[PDB]
């Protein structure tokens, strides 16, 4: 914390200011009391969202347009913080967007197998994961002619190290394999970047926030492989990241997990993930643990992990606002308090 | 490459010391005669200059630490940008400490006669001004950096809630004890030192 | 020579015309050592010239 | 060269006007030039001339070109898939099917006797139905190869499964290789048989404990009916009520029960399953090699016809007159492709027109860039005279 504020003095204090706009529990209870999407817009206008839906005017206001604009201002705030970044900070900001570039690659090359139009499969793409040759993934079908033509000049190029193209072009079954393997190599590279060049207070609390991403992705790969996959464990172990808290003993048992109990008995030996697969919504368990790991990353001051802990908390805020606005527009209020608020 | 030079200088010092010691000439590496024969004005002027230099490099250090985060934290909450300037002030007073000690030390800096030049008192008041400039400049350096860090945390906790600045100003008070204690110790060290005579 | 040769043989398989450019840059890179050879020969020709 | 390996005869198909002259050697005829001048005199030039068919109109001429380009690709896709399969199996040379004899005649010689071959195709059929006909034959032959290959993989799966039952490892292994009436009970009102798969270490422990492990167990029923290499397989005779209690008590000990129970119809049906899988795969494999060579010779003849037709048709469109066009196919020796392509470009390119003429000479076979590779289809560059490069 003695050399932090040279290049990161202005960057943190604005992100710390962006943290104070996170909605508290009372500001969520005041949103669950709304009756109309217009009342929810006017309730959000008193927060730090104020007049972000001003160009809508009560007629074209749907529950997806709120999720569009509330996330769009997240993305513009992220771009403003990234434009003032330099050196290792700017590289850290780029490494965050690489994981959205991977999702936009895997969403762009499924819109060409199904022959859906290129102008409408790109408005569903993520704005932070934009690289200049992203629309040109609609030129080929197989993996080799999409790597060697488009994805060499991208920063996703070192991540195609284990994607074995056996000259089968593309179905929907192997694009998910390529997606999981790119995200695996990306989690490896970004963990080594955090361990290598990020300073020490923003190292230990970022290795945990990133090992949680690896553990959640390992459990989701090892649990989605039951229903819509029939694969060997030696080919399944190339999809599980090896940086996390869960790797050396438990991802082996998640690799040969043929049943739901093969996952549950594997996650019963790890201490902080046991009980996730017993009761309740599992996705809510992962989002709650994500927010509890992002809350105590703001409590360490001179850290660049506050950017990660801010944007994941602000994404959870946009998800909670989207869930509430979905509840108060479809007139279902049995689970309106299913939001996640640690702030 | 810097570790290679740190090892090379260490190897050259060990080889030179063992060569000088094995050949029965080990008392030629004589630090006491080095202290007796170097000019006391070197130690005195070097102590004064490092006092006022290292107070300022701690004051200016703390000023940017709690200035850049004050301006970053003031974007959403601009009602801190004048009240919280006392965190600039607390890390700025460690420079006026070093200044008013450097001038008091430079008052003890006259022309000594060459017949009594390496005397007991003239060499004493070179040693005393040297280490009493070091112990003030380094203490104000460390105090300025500590007050800058505890003011950078205060500038963001002020923009979070207004009632937190009063609670975290106390940490800046306990951090600014240190420069005043260095101010005291550097005046006690050169308290009995006379002028150069 | 190592940097130019690596960058030239990794790109000379893609473009066959880049070989006569790689040879031309490596000539300028090898004349850098030929200059040190000339300086060393002219020094060593005067190492024992008028020596007592 | 060294940016591409060739070790089999390569072909370039040209068609030129019969009034043409090369400007790389003025004072020569095109035919005389191919033999003497072209790549150090080592070019083998073969006949490839075909006559006039029946052309609908000028209007129709346009529609025909478009189709020809498309059908040529499609046949090319098929012939590549047949070759890839024959090669893949390694029961026929991998080192041929680039200069492997068609109609048991060497490939540059086959083209030399190629003047418009007849199998079902005549010069008194219309050009639109020859484009259609040919493509239908090629697609049928390939779809056949794809189905039999599809069947051959479903057969491989079945042979592995069946084999595993016949001797593998106990986690799916079902027994029918032991058929003894002394190791199993049948025609029994009180008794049944439960097979227990036991780790080799633990064999001693199993032998001691089983009788007392569940109640009401036939004693001196332990026999090693089968053994693998990791597990030992035991037969135990016991009460039908008591089978539940044994499976459960056994798992706690670290024994793995294999649920099997003796019936004649299961044993017979496991042996048949293994037998039919073997027979199906073996028939499929011979059928697959025989079919692929026969289909390959027919598609080769079909493909070259579209290339002959096409080059003639494209000449007729671009040049008009003369009504008969001078078509030759040149068999190029390995590694002299680069030199060949250049000499023809220099010599004949002028006839197509100066606008048509672009320099992007050279060839990249690696995926580092996609420039330097001629084809009239792309706007990036164009061929400057009717020239197709054929790479088998």
């Amino acid at each position: 914390g003695v050399y932090f504020n040279i290049d990161n003095g202005f960057i943190e204090g604005v992100v710390r200011g962006y943290r104070n706009g996170l909605l508290s529990n009372n500001q969520y209870i005041n949103l669950t009391q709304c009756d109309t999407l217009e009342d929810l817009k006017l309730q959000l206008s008193s927060t730090d969202y104020g007049n972000f839906l001003s160009s809508v005017s009560s007629e074209s206001l749907t529950t997806s347009l709120i999720q569009e604009y509330a996330s769009s201002k997240l993305y513009h705030e992220f771009n403003y913080i990234r434009d003032q970044s330099s050196g290792s900070t700017r590289k850290f900001m780029d490494y965050i967007t690489y994981g959205y570039m991977i999702d936009n690659v895997a969403l762009m090359i499924t819109g060409t197998i199904h022959d859906r139009d290129k102008g409408e499969i790109l408005q569903r793409c993520h704005p932070l994961g934009w690289f200049d040759t992203l629309p040109t993934l609609s030129v080929a079908t197989d993996l080799e002619s999409l790597y060697e033509t488009v994805l060499v000049d991208t920063p996703l190029a070192p991540y195609f190290k284990n994607c074995f193209d056996t000259a089968e072009e593309l179905d929907d079954m192997n694009i998910e394999i390529i997606r999981n393997k790119l995200y695996k190599a990306y989690l490896e590279d970004f963990y080594n970047f955090v361990t290598e060049e990020i300073p020490e207070p923003a190292k230990e609390c970022m290795q945990t926030l990133l090992g949680f991403e690896a553990d959640r992705r390992s459990i989701n790969i090892a649990l989605n492989s039951l229903q819509s996959s029939d694969i060997d464990p030696d080919l399944k172990s190339d999809l599980l990241p090896n940086i996390g808290k869960l790797y050396p003993l438990a991802t082996f048992h998640l690799a040969q997990a043929q049943d739901f109990e093969g996952v549950r008995a594997a996650l019963a030996n790890v201490y902080e993930y046991r009980g996730f697969l017993e009761t309740g919504n599992l996705e809510d368990h992962f989002y709650q643990l994500e927010m509890e790991l992002c809350r105590d990353a703001f409590t360490q001051q001179f850290a660049i992990s506050t950017v990660w802990a801010w944007m994941k908390s602000k994404e959870q805020e946009v998800r909670n606002i989207t869930w509430i606005a979905e509840c108060i527009a479809q007139n279902q209020r049995e689970r309106i308090n299913n939001y996640i608020s640690v702030y | 490459f810097s570790h290679f030079l740190y090892y090379l200088v260490l190897i050259v010092v060990i080889v030179y010391g063992l060569y000088k010691l094995f050949t029965g000439h080990g008392s030629d590496i004589n630090f006491g005669k080095f202290l007796l024969r170097t000019s006391p004005y070197m130690w005195a002027n070097l102590g004064i200059a490092l006092c006022v230099g290292l107070s300022v490099v701690g004051a200016a250090w703390g000023i940017f630490i709690t200035g850049s985060s004050m301006i970053g934290a003031g974007v959403r909450a601009p009602r801190i940008t004048t009240k919280n300037l006392i965190s600039i002030i607390f890390c700025e007073v460690v420079a006026i400490y070093g200044l008013i000690i450097a001038i008091v030390f430079s008052s003890k800096l006259t022309v000594a006669t060459a017949e009594n030049m390496y005397s007991k008192s003239n060499l004493y008041t070179g040693y005393s001004l040297f280490w009493a400039g070091i112990t003030v400049g380094a203490s104000n350096l460390i105090c300025g950096i500590a007050v800058g860090i505890t003011g950078a945390t205060a500038a963001i906790s002020d923009a979070a809630d207004s009632a937190l600045f009063v609670k975290i100003l106390v940490i800046e008070i306990f951090g600014s004890i240190l420069g005043l204690l260095g101010l005291i110790v550097g005046l006690l060290m050169a308290g009995k030192a006379s002028e150069f005579q | 020579i190592g940097i130019v040769g690596d960058a030239g043989v990794r790109g000379s398989s893609q473009q066959p015309r880049l070989f006569v450019g790689m040879i031309l840059i490596l000539i300028f890179a090898e004349v850098l050592g030929l200059y040190g050879l000339i300086v060393a020969l002219l020094l060593n020709s005067r190492a024992t010239q008028d020596v007592v | 060269m060294a940016t591409a390996l060739y070790t089999a005869n390569d072909f370039i198909l040209i068609s030129l006007p019969q009034n043409a002259q090369p400007v790389t050697a003025p004072g020569s005829k095109t035919d005389s030039w191919f033999n003497e001048t072209l790549i150090g005199g080592r070019a083998f030039v073969s006949d490839f001339k075909i006559p006039e068919f029946k052309i609908g109109s000028l209007d129709t001429l346009i529609v025909e070109s478009e189709e020809l380009s498309k059908v040529d690709n499609q046949i090319g896709a098929s012939i590549g898939k047949i070759i890839e399969i024959l090669q893949g199996l390694n029961e026929t040379s991998t080192n041929a099917y680039r200069t492997l004899p068609i109609n048991n005649m060497p490939v540059p010689e086959y083209l030399e006797n190629f003047q418009w071959q007849t199998r079902k195709f005549k010069l008194d059929k219309s050009i639109k139905d020859l484009i259609t006909l040919i493509s239908n034959e090629s697609s049928q032959l390939d779809a056949d190869v794809r189905a039999t290959y599809a069947n051959y993989n479903s057969a491989k799966t079945n042979l592995a499964a069946a084999e595993r039952k016949k001797t593998g490892d106990l986690s799916v292994r079902s027994l029918h290789d032991i058929v003894k009436p002394e190791d199993f009970v049948l025609n029994s009102e009180h008794l049944t048989t439960v097979l227990v798969a036991v780790p080799k270490s633990l064999k001693s422990d199993f032998e001691k404990s089983y009788e007392t492990l569940s109640k009401n167990v036939v004693p001196a029923s332990a026999s090693v009916i089968a053994e693998d290499a990791e597990y030992v397989l035991f037969n135990v005779h016991l009460f039908k009520k008591n089978v539940q209690e044994f499976t459960t008590a056994a798992r706690e000990k670290k024994f793995i029960p294999r649920e099997f129970n003796y019936s004649e119809e299961l044993i017979d049906q496991l042996k048949k399953e293994h037998d039919s899988a073997a027979s199906l795969e073996q028939s499929l494999r011979v059928q697959l090699v025989r079919l692929a060579k026969t289909a390959y010779v027919d598609v080769f003849i079909n493909w070259f016809h579209i290339k002959a037709l096409r080059v003639y048709v494209e000449s007729v469109l671009r040049y008009g007159l003369p009504p008969h066009f001078n078509i030759k196919i040149i068999a190029v020796p390995p590694k002299n492709l680069s030199k060949c392509k250049s000499e023809l470009i220099d010599a004949f390119g002028f006839l197509g027109g100066n606008a048509f003429m672009k320099d992007k000479k050279g060839k990249i076979n690696k995926q580092d860039t996609s420039l330097h590779q001629y084809a009239s289809l792309v706007d990036t560059e164009y061929e400057p005279f009717v020239m197709y490069i054929i790479n088998l």
